[PDB]
């Protein structure tokens, strides 16, 4: 079997992505936020406290083939520091014309201010490893994991547009959707994550500096994180570009015409084009406007987010020894 | 713009 689904920017600037999935017997079309970066499949329900509703809600007692998983509890938070829990029920998922049977489904009791604030975001879809889900006593498994016996190919695909619509595949590699060749590299699951090492970078028309940057691939991330002295680098060749304390990144005038800025895979080369770096304005009628690029200090580790994903077709490959697979597009 | 696990 194979799925097929269109994703869909949240707003203007390309916050977050939504793409629908249909949750129980009769179908509940709900809009999730696809995130490699974590493993829970979680929604706004009937449980949800009424005054942090503001969403499509799942209601349990409405699907025939809803089933209370006994005894089981998850709570997470995001490196945002916005939070949810409640309780699990497991039920039959379909993504793009996929079904799973058995699927958890987390049923939120109670969400942080950012989830209730945001009335575009109906829950998370996780599609990291399930060493990383928070179900207690039993972790459960991801969509993913659940599909691969039924799938075509152990993978799934990721084509996120600029300001525009976009598509996840499960089972299958539409030869159609990128050019040239896919280069895979190798994946360290140690800390759950799609973790790999690119192997170094380029801004604009310079040099390819040979220097390890260890990341993850995180499509629930709205921008690039990389080390100080790299982004130090790319803005040093931006003349109005500084360091603002007060907003909490690099600004620069919304006039500038941005250089491009190239990741290495392998023996590959990904170009993101200068005006993919260019976030937006910091209030509507601004002359200043907010970087895609900024630093990982703060944050521990480099993350690979929608500023750089949706420059590439990327293919995240399940195997038993997993890889992960960019090319041009 | 969202961070999605700590």
């Amino acid at each position: 079997s194979t799925g097929s689904a269109t994703t869909t920017p949240i707003d203007s600037l390309d916050d977050a992505y939504i793409t629908p999935v249909q949750i129980g017997t009769p179908a509940q079309t709900l809009n999730l936020d696809f995130d490699t970066g974590s493993s829970d499949l979680w929604v706004f329900s009937s449980e949800t406290t009424a005054s942090e509703v503001x969403q499509t809600i799942y209601t349990p007692s409405k699907s025939t083939t809803a089933k209370l998983l006994s005894g089981a509890t998850w709570s997470i938070s995001y490196g945002d520091g916005s939070s949810s829990s409640g309780d699990v029920y497991t039920d039959t998922v379909s993504v793009g014309g996929l079904t799973v049977t058995g699927q958890a489904v987390e049923s939120a009791k109670k969400v942080s201010s950012s989830f209730t604030e945001d009335s575009t975001i109906d829950g998370l879809l996780g599609l990291a490893f399930s060493t990383l889900n928070t179900v207690s006593p039993t972790q459960q498994k991801t969509f993913f994991d659940n599909a691969k016996a039924s799938l075509d190919s152990p993978v799934f695909t990721a084509d996120l547009g600029y300001h525009a619509p976009g598509t996840y595949n499960f089972g299958f590699i539409d030869t159609t959707a990128y050019t040239g060749s896919i280069t895979y590299t190798a994946v360290s699951t140690k800390q759950g994550f799609w973790e790999w090492t690119s192997t170094g970078y380029a801004v604009g028309s310079g040099t390819f500096k040979s220097t390890s940057i260890d990341g993850i691939a995180d499509t629930g991330t709205t921008l690039l994180y990389l080390p100080a002295t790299v982004v130090s680098a790319y803005w040093a060749q931006v003349s109005g570009a500084k360091s603002s304390s007060s907003v909490g990144g690099y600004v620069f005038p919304c006039s500038a015409t941005l250089p491009s800025f190239t990741f290495g895979v392998g023996s590959a080369r990904i170009v993101i084009p200068g005006d993919y770096i260019d976030f937006g304005p910091i209030s509507t009628g601004s002359s200043s406007c907010f970087g895609g690029i900024q630093s990982s200090a703060g944050i521990g580790i480099n993350i690979f987010g929608d500023v750089a994903l949706k420059a590439a077709f990327v293919v995240f490959n399940g195997a038993t020894t997993p890889t992960l697979g960019f090319a041009s597009k | 713009p969202t961070e999605x696990r700590e």
